[PDB]
């Protein structure tokens, strides 16, 4: 915005919030989001399970 | 997937850059040379040992 | 329509039906290829030198850099005027000829050449 | 939802919308005639709702 910089070649999503205000190039990449989570042990001790 | 964002480069205002630098961001891209400096920096290679 | 030009240090480039006016109807692409580092000299040589006192659509020759209507505008070209010699290094130059449902000109002629 | 898909999942053609239920799990909102030609004349298919 104050021009104190100029092309910012950064991982910037190219978002309606940021374009409102701010110049973008076309996508060199599309993105995307989802679900990041560990494995889950799923193991129940089973010796005395019953 | 959840949603179809767009990675670009920012610039400022009215900059000439933008009008130019896409013509070579899709030439970077059409060529291939994308794929390559995708490939290039996500060869991480430790697979998914199988469950 | 397509004269395939790829791979030519130099190539003729022109209107369909040339020294006849072109067919009507007609919407017919062109795109010129340049290898990496080189640089696009587009030569084009009108066949009829009036000056026009206005600019309109229905028949307009555009000149793109890079794929088709994706890439960004130039200039659209129409008329009977020569357009000047472009020069760019985008490497890409591909341009589209139209046509409307009538009013054929004297079409157009050029010349591509790669340095 | 379509919006958020925006050509994720947005079919162009009826008879190859029809394979996208054929195929995997899929809604394809279409209209009612051409359904009771294509339900009536092809077995896996099912009018859902109103
Ligand atoms: C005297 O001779 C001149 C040519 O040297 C005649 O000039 C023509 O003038 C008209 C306007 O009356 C021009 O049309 C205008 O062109 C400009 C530039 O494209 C455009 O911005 C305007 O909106 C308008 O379309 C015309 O181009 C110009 N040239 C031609 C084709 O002859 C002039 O008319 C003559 N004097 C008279 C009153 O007869
Ligand atoms: C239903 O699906 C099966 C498997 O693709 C296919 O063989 C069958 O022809 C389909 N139904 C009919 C009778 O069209």
């Amino acid at each position: 915005i104050d021009h104190k910089a100029d092309l910012a070649v950064a991982p910037l999503a190219i978002t309606y919030v940021r374009e409102k205000v701010i110049d973008f190039s076309k996508p060199f990449m599309t993105l995307g989001i989802s679900i990041l989570y560990r494995k889950p042990n799923g193991t129940n001790p089973g010796v005395f399970s019953f | 997937l959840i949603d179809s964002k767009g990675y670009g480069v920012g610039t400022p205002m009215g900059s000439p850059y933008r009008d130019k630098i896409t013509i070579a961001i899709l030439q970077l891209q059409e060529e291939g040379k994308l794929h390559m400096m995708k490939e290039k920096w996500w060869r991480g290679n430790g697979c998914p040992e199988e469950e | 329509c397509g004269i395939w030009v790829r791979t030519s240090n130099g190539g003729h480039f022109a209107s369909p039906n040339y020294p006849d006016s072109y067919p009507p109807n007609k919407e017919c692409i062109y795109i010129l290829e340049a290898a990496p580092r080189q640089r696009i000299e587009l030569t084009f040589d009108e066949r009829y030198y009036i000056e026009p006192s206005f600019e309109c659509r229905f028949d307009h020759l555009e000149v793109r850099d890079g794929p088709f209507g994706f890439s960004p505008l130039i200039d659209r070209y129409c008329g009977m005027k020569s357009p000047a010699l472009i020069r760019s290094t985008g490497r890409f130059m591909w341009i589209k000829f139209s046509s409307d449902e009538e009013l054929e000109g004297l079409g157009f002629r050029a010349k591509y050449s790669f340095i | 939802f379509m919006s958020s898909r925006r050509q994720s999942v947005l079919v162009k053609s009826n008879e190859e919308g029809i394979q996208r239920v054929l195929t995997s799990d899929y809604a394809f909102l279409m209209e009612s005639t051409t359904i009771e030609f294509v339900t009536q004349r092809n077995c896996n298919l099912t009018q859902i709702g109103g």
